[PDB]
RNA sequence: CUCUGACCGAAAGGCGUGAUGAGC
RNA sequence: CUCUGACCGAAAGGCGUGAUGAGC
């Protein structure tokens, strides 16, 4: 049992949304900067990750050709328009100096989003361990962030539903309890596709289904280590075709 | 009789338990159902909650003994989690409830509890 | 003369400041984390460096013992200390997996430290070529916060020596231009060492006289690339002393 | 002559510029010295700035000449900060002033921006 | 300091292990 | 959209290349 490692796992969900900042953060950096040298690629390649290892295994527009535009994998449009915008752009001048510390910084984006799928590998395993039965509900990541919310997975286990369905909208329940005005229908489970993407008119019904099972599934995980998160699952898909049903 | 019933109850003061909710019902309020149960002891507004003793999983209730032990509630078992139910004035069944006001019934309330203060210790 | 090199040092100063508000973020973690499973590291290594160090080149308790702690080259006391703190504390155990992913996030903020001294020296051969005067007076670092406020050095030479003051404390400024509060003696320049641990009553004065030769510092670089900064900071060591010798 | 020096000053107008400086100092209202001058340009409240080209070193006043074109406000060279500064009413020096209202002297104000147009063009 | 609490469905049935109403 | 603007010092002196006053 030990009985920290849900405590770990809080911390690493929490990990990677201080980890996404940064990179949100450094990436934006990263454009405005390199864009000095090269002001159009920023919207050619408005995909992060790709623009990021272009800076990286790329650097100054001297390098650019045919040939290394592919093996950086991407498609033929893309390829000769970027190609162009080069041959004839208006950016700035820069030295080999100059554009090496922008390719650091570039490196360095890269580890992180190395670190970002390591911390997300990390969550996945040993949510099987701390709550089977939330992982097989409502996935690893949204079942860590319960966990997270509640402050801990006894935290969790004894809440009523009605608290679960709300974690994560604190302000909104709080604004409600305080001025009496209309109280959220979700948090974090908003993320549960089946709430996420539905109609807007049953989305409500939908959240108090999925936290009564989240309820006790919690302390299922917590209090036995008894698996049943597929009959959970089922009985729960039953009830959401059945709301489906009459709207 | 499943890992979290904690203590053995004599089919006698399970009798009680059953009516002190069904007066408390018509004289007094309740909650019932197993969310609002718990919604009342956090508050400290349990003045007792009853706990099925065939819930199904038994995990379900299983939360109930310590946050009562926590918020110093007594708490006692009853053997049907239908009878509970129809107890409450419901159709359905009840895997706990709980009493807010005692109503007609406080000498009852009182009395669950002094034999149940044994028990335990 | 290139001409946008004034820019590349204003990003890479902004970058300065946004690798450090990460690092901040990320220590933070780093710390609440392996503090679950070390809790009296905390205190016991307060600076940054040092914990980041620790963590990464040590990880978990069954690691610390005298040989590898001197390696890591941190006090007498201090390695005497950590000993005890350690076979004796209250934290919990962790597997392999759990304490790797941990040391994970150690190794990138040492990657993030890397940088910043990369940044730092990029901010300081830089300013050489861009302002070598603006360097000489205050220091690389402060000389591109200066540019940066600006938008430039070609703006920070247009400027009064009024403005050159109080750049940085631009929401004072603009309060006291709005309803007639009174106003910042100061931005930025009060980093420089001779206002910031000044006899309080003297930092207008020593403000007032620094922005003086910064605005002439400024038309130097921008305007010839002749070198005058020698004199500059003689002139303004005078007027330090000048004004310190009656208060 | 230092290369912030743009055009030539015949040795007339400069002596017109110094007593248009000094009545208008009287007379009407100027701004001493060159950061208040600048000011006075960003402000578009310049009527006129005299420069003086003796300046050491030269790039303190080598913003003037831009900032001045891009105002549209016209400039003329005197060749001493000294004078320049007498004629502006102050024991010490001054390496440039600007009239803000040319007073009793917008005569001269006119025919210094009218010759001087020509030694620009 | 952490929503509401018995109805819903044309019926078959669903529903206190949570109907209904409700601002991530 | 980006302070003030001729004084300060017991004097020697300093000071429009900025005295004084002023909420990074």
């Amino acid at each position: 049992q030990s009985g920290a490692r849900d405590k770990m796992v809080i911390q690493a969900i929490e990990a990677l949304d201080d980890v996404d900042k940064v990179i949100n953060l450094l990436v934006a950096r990263l454009r405005e900067w390199y864009s000095l040298h090269f002001p159009e690629l920023d919207e050619l390649l408005p995909k992060h990750p790709q623009y990021v290892a272009f800076v990286k295994t790329v650097g100054h527009r001297d390098n650019i050709n045919e040939e290394v535009l592919r093996e950086l994998g991407l498609s033929e449009e893309k390829i000769k328009k970027i190609l162009e915008a080069k041959e004839k752009t208006m950016g700035a001048w820069m030295d080999q100096t100059d554009i090496e510390v922008v390719r650091q910084l570039a490196e360095e984006i890269d580890r992180l989003y190395q670190l970002r799928k390591k911390l997300e590998d990390y969550i996945d395993r040993a949510m099987d361990d701390v709550a089977p039965n939330l992982k097989a509900l409502v996935g690893a990541k949204l079942a860590a962030r319960l966990i997270s919310l509640a402050g801990g997975l006894r935290e969790l286990a004894m809440m009523p539903s009605s608290t679960i369905q709300v974690l994560g909208a604190e302000k909104a329940l709080f604004r409600h309890l305080r001025t009496g005005a209309k109280p959220p229908k979700h948090g974090v489970i908003y993320q549960y596709p089946a709430i996420n993407r539905s109609p807007w008119w049953q989305r409500g019904k939908i959240a108090r289904a999925l936290a009564g099972k989240l309820a006790i599934a919690a302390r299922v995980d917590y209090f036995s280590g008894e698996y049943i998160a597929e009959e959970l699952k089922k009985e729960l898909e039953a009830r959401i075709r059945e709301i489906k049903e009459k709207y | 009789k499943p890992s979290y019933v904690k203590f053995e109850v004599p089919k006698e003061l399970a009798e009680k338990a059953l009516q002190a909710v069904e007066i408390a019902r018509d004289t007094g309020k309740i909650r019932k159902g197993t969310n609002e149960t718990t919604k009342a002891v956090e508050r400290g507004q349990a003045k007792l909650v009853i706990i099925a003793e065939d819930v199904d999983p038994e995990e379900i209730v299983a939360h109930l003994p310590p946050l009562c032990e926590e918020k110093e509630i007594p708490y006692i078992y009853v053997p049907s989690k239908k009878e509970l139910g129809a107890a409450a004035g419901i159709e359905v069944a009840a895997a706990s409830v709980a009493i807010i006001e005692p109503g007609k019934a406080r000498d009852l309330v009182e009395e669950i509890a002094m034999k149940v203060k044994e028990l335990m210790k």
